[PDB]
């Protein structure tokens, strides 16, 4: 008989442990694995695939239309859309990125925001996208917007433009749930010159917008998502 | 590892930021393709986002309850919670489901942890000390009929004996007929015109039968069982879109009617911040 | 002078040419291949009809109009009646296959509109009834007709609400599945190569569909002034590397 | 040290440290180079 | 004194464990082993010995007669017997194979079904046995039957015919307790030409039928058999 | 047609033994080419020699 | 590691991995070859 002493914590059950436990049904024998395409190893692998952002959130019931950012022909100087960058809330929240970020407490890294244009091929347009780093207000006019991170996008044969929100930060991690100290800025978009439709054409054209994370990205300290809850256990 | 390299002014014919998303690719664009950057290192590995880590902590998967009381004159033990089942799931308690359903196919060893606590809601002189028995009476296995049937001999059938207030742990390999468990299944068990749909067809693995071994004392004792499940040795294939609407049933994808808009409406314009 | 843009796919006795492609997607970066022995279970030698089943079948055409919500086809169902592919299907106990899907929609440089073409492995549909109502067989086996998401709820059928992918997930996130867009201004076809994806090495072709192909208008069709307000969309699909096993009497399936 | 005979009874697995998003982010048939035109 | 911590599960009794326990009566001394013919090591060794199937189940109390499949002289085209292949139920259930399969939850593998003919030596017959893989109905006529796995048996000097039901399956394991998704097919038998008795002879002749498992076979996940139960403990 | 128009046609060859196809479904099950009208103005379909007998009569 | 002195006190035995059905499936005195006639 070897002398032992038990410490504080004996008998506790910590749902975040990784120890051994006996095998209820020994000498069993699993079924062999066959090959299946698509294996995922890290959630970091999947948040780099871009998905659509319901940017046009202004509706009243969920609709395919809140994915469409409208553009008006012949407007000059004006603003196309605006949003803050609380990736865990608001427009971002239902996107795959938003949806995964919510399983973690802290995030750090660059984001990739792209816009794909869908107007007739014989039209043309020049837009400016601007990222405003924390510390200033959402820009109120392009002059204000153009003094921060921006890209003049020229609509052409190449249909999409990929803007990166480079990680601009004092503190090396931000909270995924919106927090002030930790806030990330604003994203706005304005006409640089203006949309022009060809003859025989009319109305609004739309941009689709996507979001995905750069390879830069870090997420840490897992927790429970506000995105799902329940009141009684389900049954069959 | 560098998180960003140093990059300076650019005036090229080589534009990495113009792409065609119609192709289905997400081109790997970085901050340094469109602003001037400085070197910085990652200092991070992505350890805690590994799927083994993501699915590897214990989650509550089931709460049931049984009572110790005089069975004298009870015509239906099962019905008096003199014992009680649990049609093995993992999709009843939605918190771990969304997690799991982020994947199509998924393979993982298992580690079950059962906590049992007792309650004595009405006048008792004391708290008795009960031993719970937990058993696996699967497909072919004689189901318990009374709380003290021959079934409970369970001599070929695994079964646990632990004390109420304590905890019963153990683990299990992948006992799923195929190479992975289907998180989803767009099929039927056969080409029948009325047979059921979903995965409720596949997820066949009998139920768990709990009972108190003790005979009855003078008062009644409620024992409530909580089953926790931790995946170990995880393997997951084919990522899918996360669950947006609420769940209604074990094993079907169905959402409730007149549900509410899941996308938050802006308080303001598209232009609003 | 090769462009990403022009392409030719010859499979069996049938060829497709596109002069306005946008590359092609190969699901999960894997190309269809036959079933290796190391992965095999059934001891039966399989049958590989080759060129008589691995050719291009063009399903009947759809009509995109400003009110369209989107269409959904299931595989191998959509092909249950095409030539010898279909016969083999009803006659063997088990079968396995990959596909090349080519979705076509041409317009002019004055039109606008953008379709999402996506392949979803194991697309289990939801009942519009809620609760645990099931979706009857016939409803998930529309055949070449596919399911029309702008048709009415029917009884025993699935829900046809587009912002929810017919299953409780948001349209916006379908992009995690192999997919390609058809943006009239860019593109005129979409091509996806689908490797066989299952948790078993070979399965039944009638009780289980292993992918749904979905074509969904996202930016509404907008025709030039006084143009007819609609465009046809055509889907052509070719089984590839098909194998059938466990031949016998010939399945009888509901309806 | 494993104290038990069966593999299911061992603790959690250890980090894939695999990580390759290209099956998801770039499943295109003809390779796309960043910087070269998307559609030629 | 070495510091320890006890984990969840301490003190539990799992009837499926394999740990050490003290020896109640030490320094004992067992009796030597002598040699005994017949040692069994695996249940897989014994399920390969064939045993008779009470195929003729149509009686009302157990009788030697339900082991006998009758044959009629001069019938043409017709069907001799039919059964599904739920090895854990129905005809199979009392056979040694059926009886062991019931101690396990899953089975996979090939089955060997043989028929031994017992009619007068001067008679003759040609039968067809057909295996119908899952997915079709039990065949309704030989035409239907002959399109699946089959053997034309010619009754001769060699008295028995061994048909194999080769493992035809998507899923690599089936349930021993009958389940749909997991179902294995049907087995039928028909006259190929017809039984012919010699002169001076009359009546029915019978076939005996056996079942055993091929070396192919796998059984896993032990459990309790529905084949035995009790209401009070027995005594001497 | 004008350069700013577009069209997709299917040409089908039906080998001896069946009737002239009556609808595209019927037509598409034999030798066929989906032609996409583009910059490249012509499409060349080949009627590959499908035959039991190695020569046919010109009349 | 055995902690106890007696052999009865050790854990379960380890798989025969013996397996030879012929004493049960083919106890015939003159050897039968599959494919050759049963009765000559
Ligand atoms: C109490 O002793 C036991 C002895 C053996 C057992 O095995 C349980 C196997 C069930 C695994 C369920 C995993 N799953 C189910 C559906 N999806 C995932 C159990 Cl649960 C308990």
């Amino acid at each position: 008989g070897l002398p032992t002493t038990t410490l504080p914590g004996s008998g506790q059950f910590l749902t975040t442990d990784d120890r051994q436990s006996p095998s209820a049904l020994p000498n069993y024998e699993p079924t062999p694995r066959i090959h299946i395409p698509g294996k995922v190893h890290n959630l970091l692998e999947i948040i780099q695939v871009d998905t659509l952002i319901p940017m046009n959130n202004t509706h009243t019931k969920d609709e395919v239309n809140s994915y469409l950012i409208p553009l008006n022909a012949n407007r000059q100087n004006e603003q196309v859309f605006g949003t803050n960058l609380f990736i865990g809330d608001g427009v971002f929240k239902t996107t795959l990125l938003g949806e995964i970020v919510q399983y973690y407490t802290h995030w750090s890294g660059s984001l990739r925001f792209s816009l794909m244009y869908t107007g007739p091929a014989l039209s043309s347009a020049k837009l400016i996208l601007a990222y405003t780093p924390p510390g200033a207000r959402g820009p109120q006019d392009r002059r204000e917007a153009m003094l921060g991170t921006h890209v003049v996008w020229d609509i052409g044969l190449q249909s999409t433009i990929v803007m990166t929100i480079p990680w601009t930060s004092g503190v090396q991690f931000r909270y995924t749930d919106p927090d002030t100290y930790t806030s990330a800025g604003f994203l706005s978009c304005w006409y640089q010159t203006s949309l022009i439709l060809p003859p025989e054409t009319t109305g609004q054209v739309y941009l689709l917008s996507f979001i995905s994370a750069c390879p830069d990205f870090k997420l840490r300290l897992m927790k429970d998502t506000q995105t799902i809850s329940q009141t009684v256990a389900l049954t069959e | 590892t560098v998180a960003s390299i140093s990059s300076g002014p650019k005036h090229t014919q080589k534009v990495p930021i113009l792409t065609a998303n119609e192709t289905g690719a997400t081109m790997p664009v970085l901050p340094s393709d469109s602003i001037e950057t400085r070197t910085t290192y990652m200092h991070f590995n992505g350890s805690e986002t590994d799927v083994e880590c993501f699915l590897g902590r214990a989650a509550c998967v089931h709460v049931t309850e049984i009572q110790n009381k005089d069975a004298t004159g009870i015509d239906n033990h099962r019905e008096a919670k003199l014992f009680n089942d649990w049609k093995i799931n993992l999709s009843s308690l939605v918190q771990l489901r969304k997690k799991l359903e982020l994947f199509t196919y998924v393979r993982f060893d298992s580690e079950y942890t059962i906590l049992a606590t007792a309650s004595q809601p009405d006048s008792a002189n004391y708290s008795s000390n009960l031993v719970v028995q937990a058993m696996y009476v699967p497909p072919g296995a004689p189901n318990p009929k009374e709380w003290d049937d021959y079934t409970w001999q369970s001599a070929s059938n695994p079964s646990v004996f632990f004390k109420v207030g304590d905890t019963s742990r153990f683990s299990v390999p992948y006992v799923g007929l195929a190479s992975a468990y289907n998180c989803f299944y767009d099929g039927y068990s056969h080409d029948d015109a009325e047979t059921q749909y979903g995965i409720t067809v596949l997820n066949h693995m009998g139920s768990m039968a709990f009972r108190i071994v003790n005979e009855h004392d003078e008062h009644k004792t409620l024992v409530k069982i909580r089953v926790y499940h931790r995946a170990k040795h995880v393997e997951a294939w084919i990522p899918r879109a996360p669950r947006a609407l609420p769940y209604t049933s074990i094993g079907r994808t169905n959402y409730p009617k007149n549900t509410e808009p899941v996308i938050k409406k802006r308080k303001g314009d598209i232009k609003s911040y | 002078g090769y462009s990403d843009r022009v392409q030719q796919i010859t499979l069996g006795n049938s060829t497709i040419t596109t002069q306005e492609a946008a590359n092609a997607v190969v699901c999960y970066a894997e190309w269809p291949e036959y079933l290796p022995d190391v992965d095999a279970s059934d001891v039966n030698k399989t049958s590989k009809p080759d060129t008589s089943v691995c050719r291009f079948y063009t399903l009947d055409s759809k009509t995109w109009t400003t009110g369209s919500k989107g269409w959904c086809w299931k595989l191998p169902d959509a092909l249950k009646d095409m030539g010898v592919f279909g016969q083999n299907m009803f006659f063997h106990s088990l079968g396995r296959s990959g596909y090349t899907v080519h979705v076509q929609c041409n317009a002019t440089k004055f039109h606008s509109g953008c379709l999402l073409v996506v392949v979803i492995p194991e697309h289990q549909l939801a009942s519009h009834e809620g609760g645990n109502v099931s979706v009857k067989y016939t409803f998930t086996h529309p055949g070449e007709r596919g399911i029309d998401l702008s048709s009415a709820n029917e009884v025993g059928g699935p829900v046809k609400d587009v912002l929810y992918n017919m299953n409780g997930t948001l349209l916006g996130n379908l992009l995690i599945f192999p997919h390609q867009f058809i943006n009239l201004r860019t593109n005129n076809t979409a091509t996806i190569v689908i490797p066989y994806i299952n948790s078993v090495p070979i399965d039944s072709m009638t009780r289980h569909n292993n992918v749904s192909l979905m074509v969904i208008p996202i930016a509404p069709l907008t025709v030039p002034t006084g143009a007819t307000p609609s465009l046809p969309i055509t889907v052509t699909i070719a089984p590839m590397c098909t194998e059938f096993s466990g031949i016998r009497s010939k399945s009888i399936v509901p309806q | 040290i494993n104290y038990y005979k069966d593999a299911a009874s061992t603790s959690s697995a250890g980090q894939s440290l695999s990580m390759d998003p290209s099956k998801f982010t770039e499943p295109v048939k003809d390779l796309m180079l960043k910087g070269a035109p998307a559609l030629n």
